[PDB]
Order: structure tokens, then C-alpha cells, then sequence
């Protein structure tokens, strides 16, 4: 009507060139660089704070909030790109469905009696991104959450699935997790744990037990299962505990020696 | 008919080029991954 | 729109050609050999008036 | 950039396939017109 400017027209092959050219610009490299940066910052912070200094809980909470915000950003960016591709597919299908303007179909579209899909309206009507079907649980997040307790004491039992207060009401009765293996009187240089056994092993003597037998029972108690080589994975918690224990024992030995010399 | 013939010949040539460039971009993916590993080695050497 | 304006240009060129053909038909409709045969039938009738 | 370019080229290949499909449909319509002209010519020849 009036000025012959139709609201929308069917897609053209020349316009199809640009439609295929249009894409959402990526953040995969940016996101992975950010993730690696925050992970290495957490790793540095693990031993960065002075052993006598206490109160890393607020910094841990702040870093947890930062990581959660980053993960939410990544999830909604994935939502962005999937929405973009779905919108492109819907628009191309609608354009293919609609006819082509040759003689007066353009006039009909201009008069408004005929309508064609418009990417602007579709992008205005696309649903807002939703952080659904996404879980903010990573190994870095887990170690970040559990590191304050390890800092407080090397032996801790954080899970509260059985009871929110502790493992059993107020008393854990969980014993201690020893850095030095009775089998191998040495710190765990290769901490390997099973998703089923949930026990950390040095693997130096475990390979000797697992050679010649396809599956062998877990030597530790409180469980009964057989595992192979490929069920073992690296557990950062174990060497985190080892490092904090060594650092604390070094600082306490230095303090006691210095005070004893000050006595003389 | 000859327009369709040359169009489908171009389509077949483009599909062959797409397969070859898929192989080439897989080669480039391995190339960039190994270059990234070489950088990880180089950066750790610089660090130490 | 570039496609549709080219199409309308060729359509109006065809319309111009058809209009030229109609003008040629109008021109040949007059000054016919039968039109030449006329104006002397009038003379023949004028030789013998009323 | 090569991955983006080859994805664009693959979409160009699929749109060429669609264009060839429409061209084949036009050719089929033309063949139907040719068959109608042929049967008309056959009837005219019969009268001849």
C-alpha cells in the first residue's frame, strides 16, 4: 500500500547465499581460555594462602560464585547458538513453503494480502534463553567447594546425603584417611580412584595385584567389588590433601624448632 | 537440460571438494591440536 | 526487487512493442487499396447526380 | 575461517541441489507441454 514496500518477500538464491553466510560468532576459544584461567587461579590459590593464615572461606565462596556465573554464561551462550540455528532452519523451511513473486504476487505482497516470513519478527518472537538441562558440577567446582575443609583438617567427610548434619547426626565416626599407604610407605605419587570403589590407590602395588587377574577385589574394606585398570582416574583431592598436610607439618616443625631455640 | 547438467556437474565437483576439504580440515584440526601441545611444552619450558 | 524491476522493464518493453503493432494496424487500416478504390465511386455517382 | 567457509559452501551445495530440483520440475512441466503439443500434432496429422 502507498509506498510499494512489501513487508516481506520469499527467499532468493542470491539472498540464500547471504543466509548461508550468516552465523553466530563463536566464544568456544574465549570460554575455554576463561575456564583454564579460572582453574589455574584456583590451583594457585590452593597453596597460595599462608598456612598460618585462616579465613579463605570468603575467597572460596567468591570464586565459586564466579565459576557458577561463568558456567551460566556458557550455558546461555549454547542456548543462543541453538536458538540461532533453529531460527535459521524454521525461516528457511517457511521461505521454501512460500511461493515466488513473478507477475503480481509481488503486488499482492505489497498490498498486504500476502505475507512472508521475516527473520526480524521471528528473532523478536524467539523464546528467551533458559538455563535448563544444565548441571553446574565440575571437578574444579568440587575441589573448590571441598578445599576449605581439607585446609581445616586433612581428613574430612563432606557428603551429607545420609544426613544433612553429618554422616550420622553429630558424630562422624569415619576414622581418618591416611596419606601413607600401609602397603607402600610413601606419599601417593599417582593417586588413582574408582567411580565404584571410591578409594584412592597409589597404583604402584595395585598394578602388581591386578597383573595376571582380569578383575581383583578392592583391598580396602567397607566395600566388596572388583575393578580393572581403566576404572581408575586421577583424583586431585588426594594430592591436594598431601600438599596441605606437608605444608602444615613443615610450618609447625619450623615454629616448634624456632620456639625451642628461643628458649635456649 | 544442459543447464541442469552443468549445475549437477558443479554440485558433484563441489561435493568432492567438500569431502577433500573435510579431510584437510581434520588434518588441520590435528595440526592445531599438536601445535597447542607444542605451545604447552614451550610455555612450561619458558616458565621453568 | 532488482529481479522484479528487470521483469517489469521487459514487460513494459513487450507492451510498447504491442502498442507499436496496434499503431501499425491502425495505419494500415487506413490508406487501403479499397480506400483508393473509394473517392472515384463518388465521382462515378457524381457523373449521374440524384 | 576455513570451517565457516566450507559450511557455507556445503549449504551452497544443498541450495544448488534444491535449484536443480526446481529446474527438473520446470523441465517436467515443459515435457508435459511437449506431450500435449505432440498429441495435438498427431490429431492434426490424422485429419491431414
Amino acid at each position: 500500500n502507498d509506498n510499494p514496500i512489501p513487508k516481506s518477500v520469499p527467499l532468493h538464491p542470491k539472498s540464500g547465499k547471504y543466509f548461508h553466510n550468516l552465523h553466530a560468532r563463536d566464544l568456544s576459544n574465549i570460554y575455554q581460555q576463561c575456564y583454564k584461567q579460572i582453574d589455574e587461579t584456583i590451583n594457585q590459590l590452593v597453596d597460595s594462602t599462608s598456612p598460618s593464615t585462616i579465613g579463605i572461606e570468603e575467597q572460596v565462596a567468591d570464586i565459586t560464585s564466579t565459576y557458577k556465573l561463568l558456567s551460566t554464561y556458557e550455558s546461555e551462550s549454547n542456548s543462543f547458538d541453538e536458538h540461532i540455528k533453529d531460527l535459521k532452519k524454521n525461516f528457511k523451511q517457511s521461505s521454501d513453503a512460500c511461493p515466488q513473486i513473478d507477475l503480481s504476487t509481488w503486488d499482492k505482497y505489497r498490498t498486504g494480502e500476502l505475507t512472508a516470513p521475516k527473520l526480524s519478527e521471528l528473532y523478536l518472537n524467539m523464546p528467551t534463553p533458559e538455563p535448563a538441562t544444565m548441571v553446574n558440577n565440575t571437578d574444579t567446582l568440587k575441589i573448590l567447594k571441598v578445599l576449605p575443609y581439607i585446609w581445616n583438617d586433612p581428613t574430612c567427610v563432606i557428603p551429607d546425603l545420609q544426613n544433612p548434619a553429618d554422616e550420622d547426626d553429630l558424630q562422624i565416626e569415619g576414622g581418618k584417611i591416611e596419606l601413607t599407604c600401609p602397603i607402600t610407605c610413601k606419599p601417593y605419587e599417582a593417586p588413582l580412584i574408582s567411580r565404584k570403589c571410591n578409594h584412592v590407590f597409589d597404583r604402584d602395588g595395585i598394578q602388581n595385584y591386578l597383573q595376571g587377574y582380569t578383575t581383583r577385589d578392592c583391598p580396602q574394606a567397607a566395600c566388596s567389588q572388583v575393578v580393572s585398570m581403566r576404572d581408575f582416574v586421577r583424583d586431585p583431592i588426594m594430592e591436594l590433601r598431601c600438599k596441605i598436610a606437608k605444608m602444615k607439618e613443615s610450618q609447625e616443625q619450623d615454629k616448634r624448632s624456632s620456639q625451642a631455640i628461643d628458649v635456649l | 537440460t544442459e543447464k541442469i547438467r552443468n549445475r549437477q556437474e558443479k554440485i558433484e565437483r563441489y561435493t568432492s571438494d567438500g569431502t577433500t576439504i573435510e579431510a584437510q580440515i581434520d588434518a588441520k584440526v590435528i595440526y592445531v591440536n599438536e601445535k597447542d601441545s607444542e605451545h604447552q611444552n614451550a610455555r612450561e619450558l619458558l616458565r621453568d | 526487487m532488482n529481479d522484479v524491476i528487470g521483469f517489469f522493464n521487459e514487460r513494459e518493453a513487450d507492451l510498447k512493442s504491442q502498442y507499436e503493432d496496434k499503431k501499425k494496424f491502425v495505419k494500415e487500416m487506413r490508406d487501403t487499396p479499397e480506400f483508393q478504390s473509394w473517392m472515384r465511386e463518388i465521382r462515378s455517382y457524381d457523373q449521374d447526380t440524384k | 575461517q576455513l570451517k565457516e567457509d566450507i559450511n557455507s559452501r556445503q549449504s551452497k551445495i544443498q541450495k544448488y541441489k534444491d535449484d536443480t530440483i526446481y529446474y527438473e520440475d520446470k523441465k517436467k512441466v515443459y515435457l508435459e507441454n511437449i506431450k500435449k503439443i505432440e498429441v495435438n500434432v498427431a490429431a492434426l496429422k490424422e485429419g491431414i
